[PDB]
């Protein structure tokens, strides 16, 4: 498995 | 003079009345609606092409561009009224205080949506404005000239839904990478924006970026003193970040994580919390990656961001850290586990924030699947209730949410 990317918008 | 006399003046056949009356409504303006209601916007505009009248160009791209900058209707109403194809038109002015409006001008209009955005470009906006910056030595160039260039630029390359036509990008991008080998603040800001704007977004507008070469000099710019600099290009890096991992390995090899030490003590709230968001994309990447992290010694930063930080930050450095154990190895979810991670990590199991109890449940869960590698398990329950972790994590099977009370029913019927 491996990490999950979070962009900007997802982050806030 | 009131607005009558001004329309009287506009209105005639005379160069110079028509000059002394465009001179009084930009004092005026210096009652929009009056002078609309009159007509006297498409006047202005019309004398914006008196090519043999500068000082009239001058007094009617100020009129027109106080009008603009009030409300939508009044935008528009400058905007129907042909300010944008005008003043286009006088980008390549011999005079270049009237070359320095139309940027202005067009920068304003631009930076109110994507439809006037739009609109700026597709009367062809762009080329003569990147002419202007084609000059070779920028110095050449008016300080605020070269500022308002930069700021409508980054405008152009603002704003989504939708966002900037991909040719349009194309065409600039070159142009913003250069600006951001520039030594003046302002201009060194707008142009990280830029650059933030268009890495906002799916991969393909990351890879235009990415792929011209922007991310070394941006990596620089992180280490900047200038708060006003380092926010953008740390927006900029990140937006990069949350990419494929081949795009996150070129932030990497250019030395970004050599500047996260400051970063992530950076006693500004804003810049830790975006600095760990950009580590928690990081650590969502492969295990050579991962590695990195860890040789840079940045473990025991985001181990301390997850204990002493406002709690948004923490939320950030939770995210981290289950990335960490998802990808990482055995090996590398030990040395996590000796820079003290379960106690912090427990505190926060407490939260009244539903995603953070999934997100460190997450880790926990990946933590024990290493123990258990390890033949380790027994220790690691030991060490989790010696923190306070096995009172809350029991008290979170009574937890509302489904993923919460299954993951936390699951952990106390197999480890404890």
């Amino acid at each position: 498995s491996q990490g999950t990317k979070r962009s900007y918008e997802q982050m806030e | 003079w009131s607005v009558e006399d001004i329309v009287k003046g506009i209105n005639s056949n005379n160069l110079e009345s028509q000059l002394q009356a465009t001179q009084a409504a930009r004092k005026l303006l210096s009652p929009i609606d009056n002078i609309i209601r009159a007509g006297l916007i498409p006047k202005f505009v019309s004398f914006l092409g008196k090519t043999d009248c500068s000082p009239i160009q001058f007094e009617s791209a100020w009129a027109l561009t106080n009008i603009a900058s009030g409300t939508s209707e009044q935008t528009k109403a400058v905007v129907d009224g042909g300010a944008i194809p005008a003043f286009i038109s006088l980008l390549a002015s011999p005079h270049a205080h009237i070359s320095e409006q139309a940027v202005w001008a067009l920068g304003n209009i631009a930076g109110d949506g994507s439809a006037f955005r739009d609109l700026v470009i597709k009367h062809g906006a762009i080329d003569p404005l990147l002419a202007l910056l084609a000059v070779p030595d920028l110095s050449t160039l008016a300080c605020g000239y070269l500022r308002n260039l930069t700021w409508t630029l980054s405008n152009l390359c603002r704003n989504k839904n939708p966002a900037p036509p991909l040719d349009a990008v194309e065409q600039i991008l070159p142009t913003l990478v250069r600006l951001l080998h520039h030594n003046d603040p302002e201009v060194l800001a707008d142009s990280c924006w830029a650059i933030s704007y268009l890495t906002d977004g799916p991969n393909e507008r990351i890879e235009m970026v990415v792929k011209k070469g922007v991310v070394p000099q941006l990596v620089k710019l992180l280490g900047a003193t200038e708060l006003p600099i380092v926010t953008p290009a740390l927006r900029a890096i990140g937006n990069i970040v949350t990419g494929t991992d081949e795009q996150t390995q070129k932030v990497i090899d250019a030395g970004a994580l050599a500047v996260f030490p400051s970063l992530l003590t950076n006693p500004k709230t804003n810049i830790q919390k975006e600095a760990t968001w950009t580590m928690s994309n990081i650590t969502a990447g492969r295990q050579d990656q991962i590695q990195q992290v860890v040789n840079h010694g940045l473990v025991p930063f985001l181990v301390g961001v997850l204990s002493k930080a406002d709690f948004k930050t923490q939320k950030e450095a939770a995210w981290a850290i289950t990335n960490y154990t998802s990808g990482g190895t055995v090996e590398q979810i030990v040395y996590l586990v000796h820079c003290g991670i379960i106690e912090p990590l427990m505190n926060l199991l407490s939260a009244k924030d539903t995603k953070i109890i999934q997100v460190i449940l997450d880790a926990i869960s990946n933590i024990f699947q290493a123990a258990e590698k390890l033949g380790e398990t027994e220790k690691l329950s030991i060490m989790i209730e010696e923190c306070g972790g096995l009172d809350k994590i029991e008290a979170l099977q009574r937890h509302e949410n489904e993923s919460v009370y299954k993951a936390s029913l699951n952990l106390i019927e197999k480890y404890f």
